[PDB]
């Protein structure tokens, strides 16, 4: 089983900074992680896919990366409509594994 | 020249001048190679009015004009044999690229010689121009001098199987020694690489920086030139023009797959020119990394300690310092045991 | 133009049974994969199913193996999901999902949910 | 709204001529309405317009004509690439003339437009001065067969003479490429550094010129334009292989520059031995006989060296000494 | 070509995945054709495109963006295209290919985008298929080089209004030859930028755009000598699909092809050239430096070697009071730096 | 080891049997795909040497040009200071002016014009 | 006629006859001895060592019919590996290469096979071949190789050949893998000799591999009459053996490029520390010792003598001083 490791658990910002959510594979999934974004009460919605390619119809403010078993994702201009949950997964298996989450509040 | 085929008009000329391009003007010889399957001929004459009665010979036959710079030779024999005048004018244009036309009545090939000069680091090419009509093979020559020989040999002494075949094996014989002279200047060019690396590799003299680069402007314009050779060599075994006669054309993927290894040969030869030229600046850097050592050493183990010396070659007052009892033997000390650690950090860096 | 939309639960007794339906309009079922996750009350994203029915390969996650059996029909355009022996830890909004795999080397392939269903609430 | 770009602005002069198989007549004016009526007459004509600066003229002539107003910056933008335009009413071609000065390497280029209007031919110039005072002079004096034929030959003409001054370009060229490899391979000096580069720079505006100016040729006598008659296209062809001439010699002589550049480049190696040398050695010298003069700047109320009789020449000795003997070493390491 | 699809390891069976990079757009074209008539038709329905396989006029079908598997996989059901020819148009990391088949003809291409001010080669893989009248054709995004066939048909200008779909094919071929050409043209201005800018400044700048060019011009070689093969191909025999009538064209186009090839090795050559001129350059620069700091430190060291001495406090100066001291040991001092300069000139420094 | 899956699948001897086949036929192809990456890999690592090169070479150059100016600034500056300070201190005895600014406008002079006849070529 | 050998001191003749009844060897040099065995059915394995007499070679040509451009050819060094059809005979040439320890030298060794009807000649330039373990099997009488005929022969010499290719290809690899274990210890120069003189080596082997897939794709694709059947599976096996000598030398030589650019990066990297190493001390204690030359004065009237106690004020600032451009260092990715 593959887990993945999202700190921190909940993050607090202003609008307008930088904001980078990381993630942490326990063994090696090459580059099968995606973000999802996920409001309260909503289904979520795909931002990044490929840990750095960003998903077709999303604000270009939007970000991953990787850094070998390490992921992590940024939002470069924060604005008020981008507080959610965010999810780290993998997919390098067939047992698709989640992330923990990482709520983003004022 | 592919556009409708016409004759181009220069500016300086006449419009219908067919001007010789090369520099080679001093010999002129016409010399034929009549053959069947078991009598031949062969003669040498300055006059073209004794080989323009062979286009209508039945056996093959091996007409061979030395020197271009005659252009009256080339006109009375391409407006004997019936070839258009744009086929003349690349004859006797030289600064060229090989290339293969295929005509209605003839096929025209032109393949280039190349003679690597030891002692004078460059090679000199030389075009010659082969018209295979009917049942004769025109060859066409700048100078003395050529690599057909083993052909002629053949003919003469009844070798392999050219005596029973027609004109196109002669044609398919003539581009095979082309080829392998090739391969010979390939082989001189590895030597001149040898030569090249134990210059390098023993001593990093002045001129061998020019040596390396002008083998490599060698190697470049071998590729240039080979390259349109496997070209021609492509298209007559597999366009399979009529006059081939689809007997002789097996015999092409041989020299085909020659140029292959020639094309290969100089690139492996290229790739190894420039890695000399890396190893020789390696070499060069090495050289100023051993003075390197030298400076550095002495700068980092004397810097210090001059700085001490001036810290302490000052002139204040109100302070109980400077002015000491046994403190110099101290200061001697400090910069003893300074040098001591640096020479022992030394040790950990392997040099001195 | 692509919805997602699943029915059939929200109460059943411990230890029972029932199936959820996922209907696919704007896309064919048979050319992608059907994924089923979960979202505990209060909690986060938990996968639970995935069948390509092209081939009908069916990948289950080990909370729920054995237990739920998902299923597809191609000419009804549907994915179903039967769940069995039911737990009081199973109820969460269990959601539809539609993944495309993509390429990052010749060896790996990895996959990503696109469009989701609204999800249905299981007690 | 249309912008000049050529520098200077200094004159600006209109003239005209009308010649026909029977008579002939020129003309010469300021004034842009003198040449209103001239498009009118059925003989071809030729109207010479130097400086584009004068925007009205420009638009005047344009909006008159019935050309497009692309065509208008086309002209007005002199820094362009020659290219050909092809329109139901007229074929538009822009040019370059180039200048070339001896004892004073440097290349200038002015463009040179030209627009055949069905038995007129229309061309701006940027400035007095140019290369196609022999097509009036056998307009002048009736040499050649020009005046039997229509606006195309005229057009023929004026691209012929444009090629005719290549050539001559291009034998001046010869000239400095031949003094510079003489000069460079007697003596390399940073002067001949110079002029290789000025002639590299040279020939790569000029093969930038060239190339396109063939396909332009091309495109006139190969695509059978509607305007242009038939009689007119081995004209256009022969013109075509004379910028296959240009272009192969320009080719050449870029060979010949950057062979010169390699060769010129190729030996650098002797500085980084010989004054690393020196400098390795004078340091290795002069630092510890400073080192040990300076060490007596200490100070301090007892120093050996005080009561030491003739300290100062046992010091002089002792750094003699060290000096020796570190460059009876240096011999040891050779350099 | 084979019966048996490929069975990649991590996928269900029977899949096909979309290789390349490009999501965000979507669109079919179709230019139906004929004698006397054209039709033009942009929709995102696959089912309004797929009669037309069995119109006598010749059509041409643009199907922009690959990443949708589903129409590609619909598209070559209806038109019996074999499942491993699909694998192959979905597959983007491949070079150029050829594949004759009995019912159809099967072409694997390359584009070529240059970016200025951004120095990027970018590729993108067409597909062509040459099923009975129609030309189906695959691309991975909106963007391509078949403008001009586009105004021709259009414009009922040319041969290509009275022929089959295999002239259609030629003409498609030779618009992305010409774009190579004028790709080839973009890198000769860079090339010539470049040289200048290396000769005239080295700097590291100037490496890293020589390097990418470089990589850029190996990527170009790659690609172009399988495309030679495949026109060759396309020219020698192709028996059953291609007209003999059209088969010069297809020469025409192998020259071409030629000529692309050789530009680009000249251009391989003019590259390492500048490499070696940059090291040449950058080692001058050096060897200048050195110049004048060697010229420096000889003309100081021994400068404060003399200015240590008298500087040194003993009790016996020879010329504890000379008069003129000063004066002279500035008389030494200058006549010192005028030899040493003298010196430093007969070797040319 | 591909061309040993290709022999079982291809060749099939009897005892290997007919139905297992397609399953040696799967592992070719995971084979295929395991050279494939190892050849871009390959292709990869051989391209990140390079930029190693290319980023190596590119520091000796500025060390060495700041080398180059603090050592040709503070070397005649230390000269002028080493004559203008001695234990011969053999000098003017009056002051004059100010001294020692005057001396440190000389240096910072100094400084200023080799630094401004630096950098002119951009060798620096 | 011309010989250009470059052994001329040993001289050896073998005749080697074999069948299933029994077996015969001969020995010496009797120049008509060998004539005979031309007329036995059974096969028969001539071998000559030593073509500096060329007497002995006319003589075995003129007796079997051999055509005397075949021997000029036998006598020839410098010839690439070829095959020549002719109706009573086939002329086969070929390497034999040799490697010996301590020396890093790829050595060339020519060798003439011909067969007709039953009798196969050899012809080598020095003493010495790989062919002993295939004598040693017809002495031995193991295999099928004395039941088949001489076709059977000329494949077994040439599966020989290709063993002794392996053979040097697996030195090469050992050889490769002291040199890599040697330039991750200790780079000098002589490695680099070494490891370059691999690499044309490795280049040459390249070379040398083309001709004899050429020569061995004729040899089973032109189905000779003379080489009836029983041969196509036996040659299809050393194509495949020279397929995979092909592969193992392009892998040796990926190994050897990336030896040299190792030996590159470590020349790369000692000048860069030590250049590292001399600007940090430099920059750290030049500047200090500027700084204590400006204070070194000895003015009778220093109005900086006395600042409230700058003795420590001066040594803080030239410990910021030092700290500063220590950390500028480590700002900019230095240590
Ligand atoms: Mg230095
Ligand atoms: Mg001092
Ligand atoms: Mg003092």
């Amino acid at each position: 089983d593959i887990q993945m490791t999202q700190s921190p658990s909940s993050l607090s910002a202003s609008v307008g900074d930088r904001v980078t959510i990381t993630c942490r594979a326990s063994q090696s999934v090459s580059s099968a992680v995606a973000w999802y974004q996920q409001k309260p009460g909503k289904a979520p919605k795909l931002l990044i896919y490929s840990a750095s390619s960003l998903y077709s119809g999303v604000p270009s403010r939007f970000s991953g990366s990787r850094s070998g078993t390490d992921f992590t994702l940024t939002i470069s201009s924060l604005q008020p409509e981008d507080f959610a949950t965010y999810y780290c997964q993998q997919s390098s298996s067939s047992l698709i594994t989640f992330g923990q989450g990482t709520k983003v509040e004022i | 020249h592919m556009e409708e085929k016409r004759l181009s008009a220069k500016k300086g000329l006449p419009p219908g001048t067919l001007v010789y391009t090369g520099k080679y003007r001093e010999d002129f010889e016409i010399e034929v190679m009549n053959y069947s399957i078991e009598e031949f001929r062969e003669f040498k004459t300055t006059d073209v009015e004794s080989v323009l009665p062979f286009r209508d010979s039945s056996t093959p036959t091996w007409i061979n004009i030395t020197g271009i710079h005659r252009t009256d030779v080339v006109q009375r024999v391409g407006e004997f044999f019936g070839i258009h005048p744009l086929v003349l004018e690349d004859i006797l244009n030289v600064h060229q690229r090989p290339k293969v036309e295929f005509f209605e009545n003839y096929v025209f090939i032109v393949l280039k010689m190349f003679t690597y000069d030891k002692n004078l680091h460059e090679l000199e090419s030389e075009q010659v121009s082969l018209i295979l009509t009917k049942n004769c093979v025109l060859m066409f020559q700048e100078k003395i001098g050529d690599v057909f020989d083993p052909v002629r040999e053949r003919i003469r002494y009844n070798r392999g199987i050219i005596r029973k075949k027609r004109a196109d094996y002669l044609l398919y014989s003539l581009i095979d020694a082309l080829v392998d002279d090739y391969f010979v200047l390939l082989e001189k060019i590895d030597d001149e690489i040898d030569v090249l690396e134990e210059e390098v590799l023993e001593r990093p003299e002045k001129e061998t920086v020019q040596r390396t680069h002008q083998l490599k402007r060698n190697l470049v314009e071998l590729r240039k030139t080979i390259w349109p050779l496997r070209e021609v060599l492509s298209s007559l075994y597999r366009d399979v023009p009529p006059l081939i006669e689809k007997e002789t054309v097996p015999y092409f993927r041989d020299v085909y797959d020659h140029t292959i290894q020639i094309a290969d040969t100089v690139e492996t030869f290229r790739d190894i020119v420039s890695g000399l030229l890396d190893v020789y600046l390696s070499s060069v850097s090495n050289k100023t990394n051993e003075v390197m050592k030298v400076l550095t050493i002495i700068a980092t183990i004397f810097m210090p300690l001059t700085f001490i010396a001036g810290i302490y070659g000052m002139n204040f007052e109100y302070m109980p310092e400077l002015r000491w009892k046994w403190g110099y033997p101290v200061v001697l000390a400090v910069m003893g045991v300074i040098a001591v650690i640096m020479v022992v950090y030394f040790k950990k860096k392997k040099w001195l | 133009e692509v919805q997602l939309v699943e029915s059939g639960g929200g109460l059943v007794q411990p230890g029972g049974s029932l199936r959820l339906s996922c209907a696919a309009s704007g896309f064919n079922v048979s050319y992608y994969s059907i994924h089923w996750v979960r979202q505990a009350p209060g909690k986060g994203l938990e996968w639970v199913a995935s069948i390509s029915s092209s081939s009908g390969s069916t990948s289950y996650a080990d909370s729920v193996k054995g237990r739920f059996t998902i299923s597809a029909d191609t000419s009804k355009n549907t994915a179903y999901l039967q769940m069995n022996s039911l737990r009081a830890e199973d109820t969460a909004v269990y959601y539809c999902a539609r993944s495309y795999w993509y390429y990052i080397w010749s060896y790996s392939y990895g996959n990503a949910m696109d469009y989701w269903g609204q999800g249905t609430l299981v007690t």
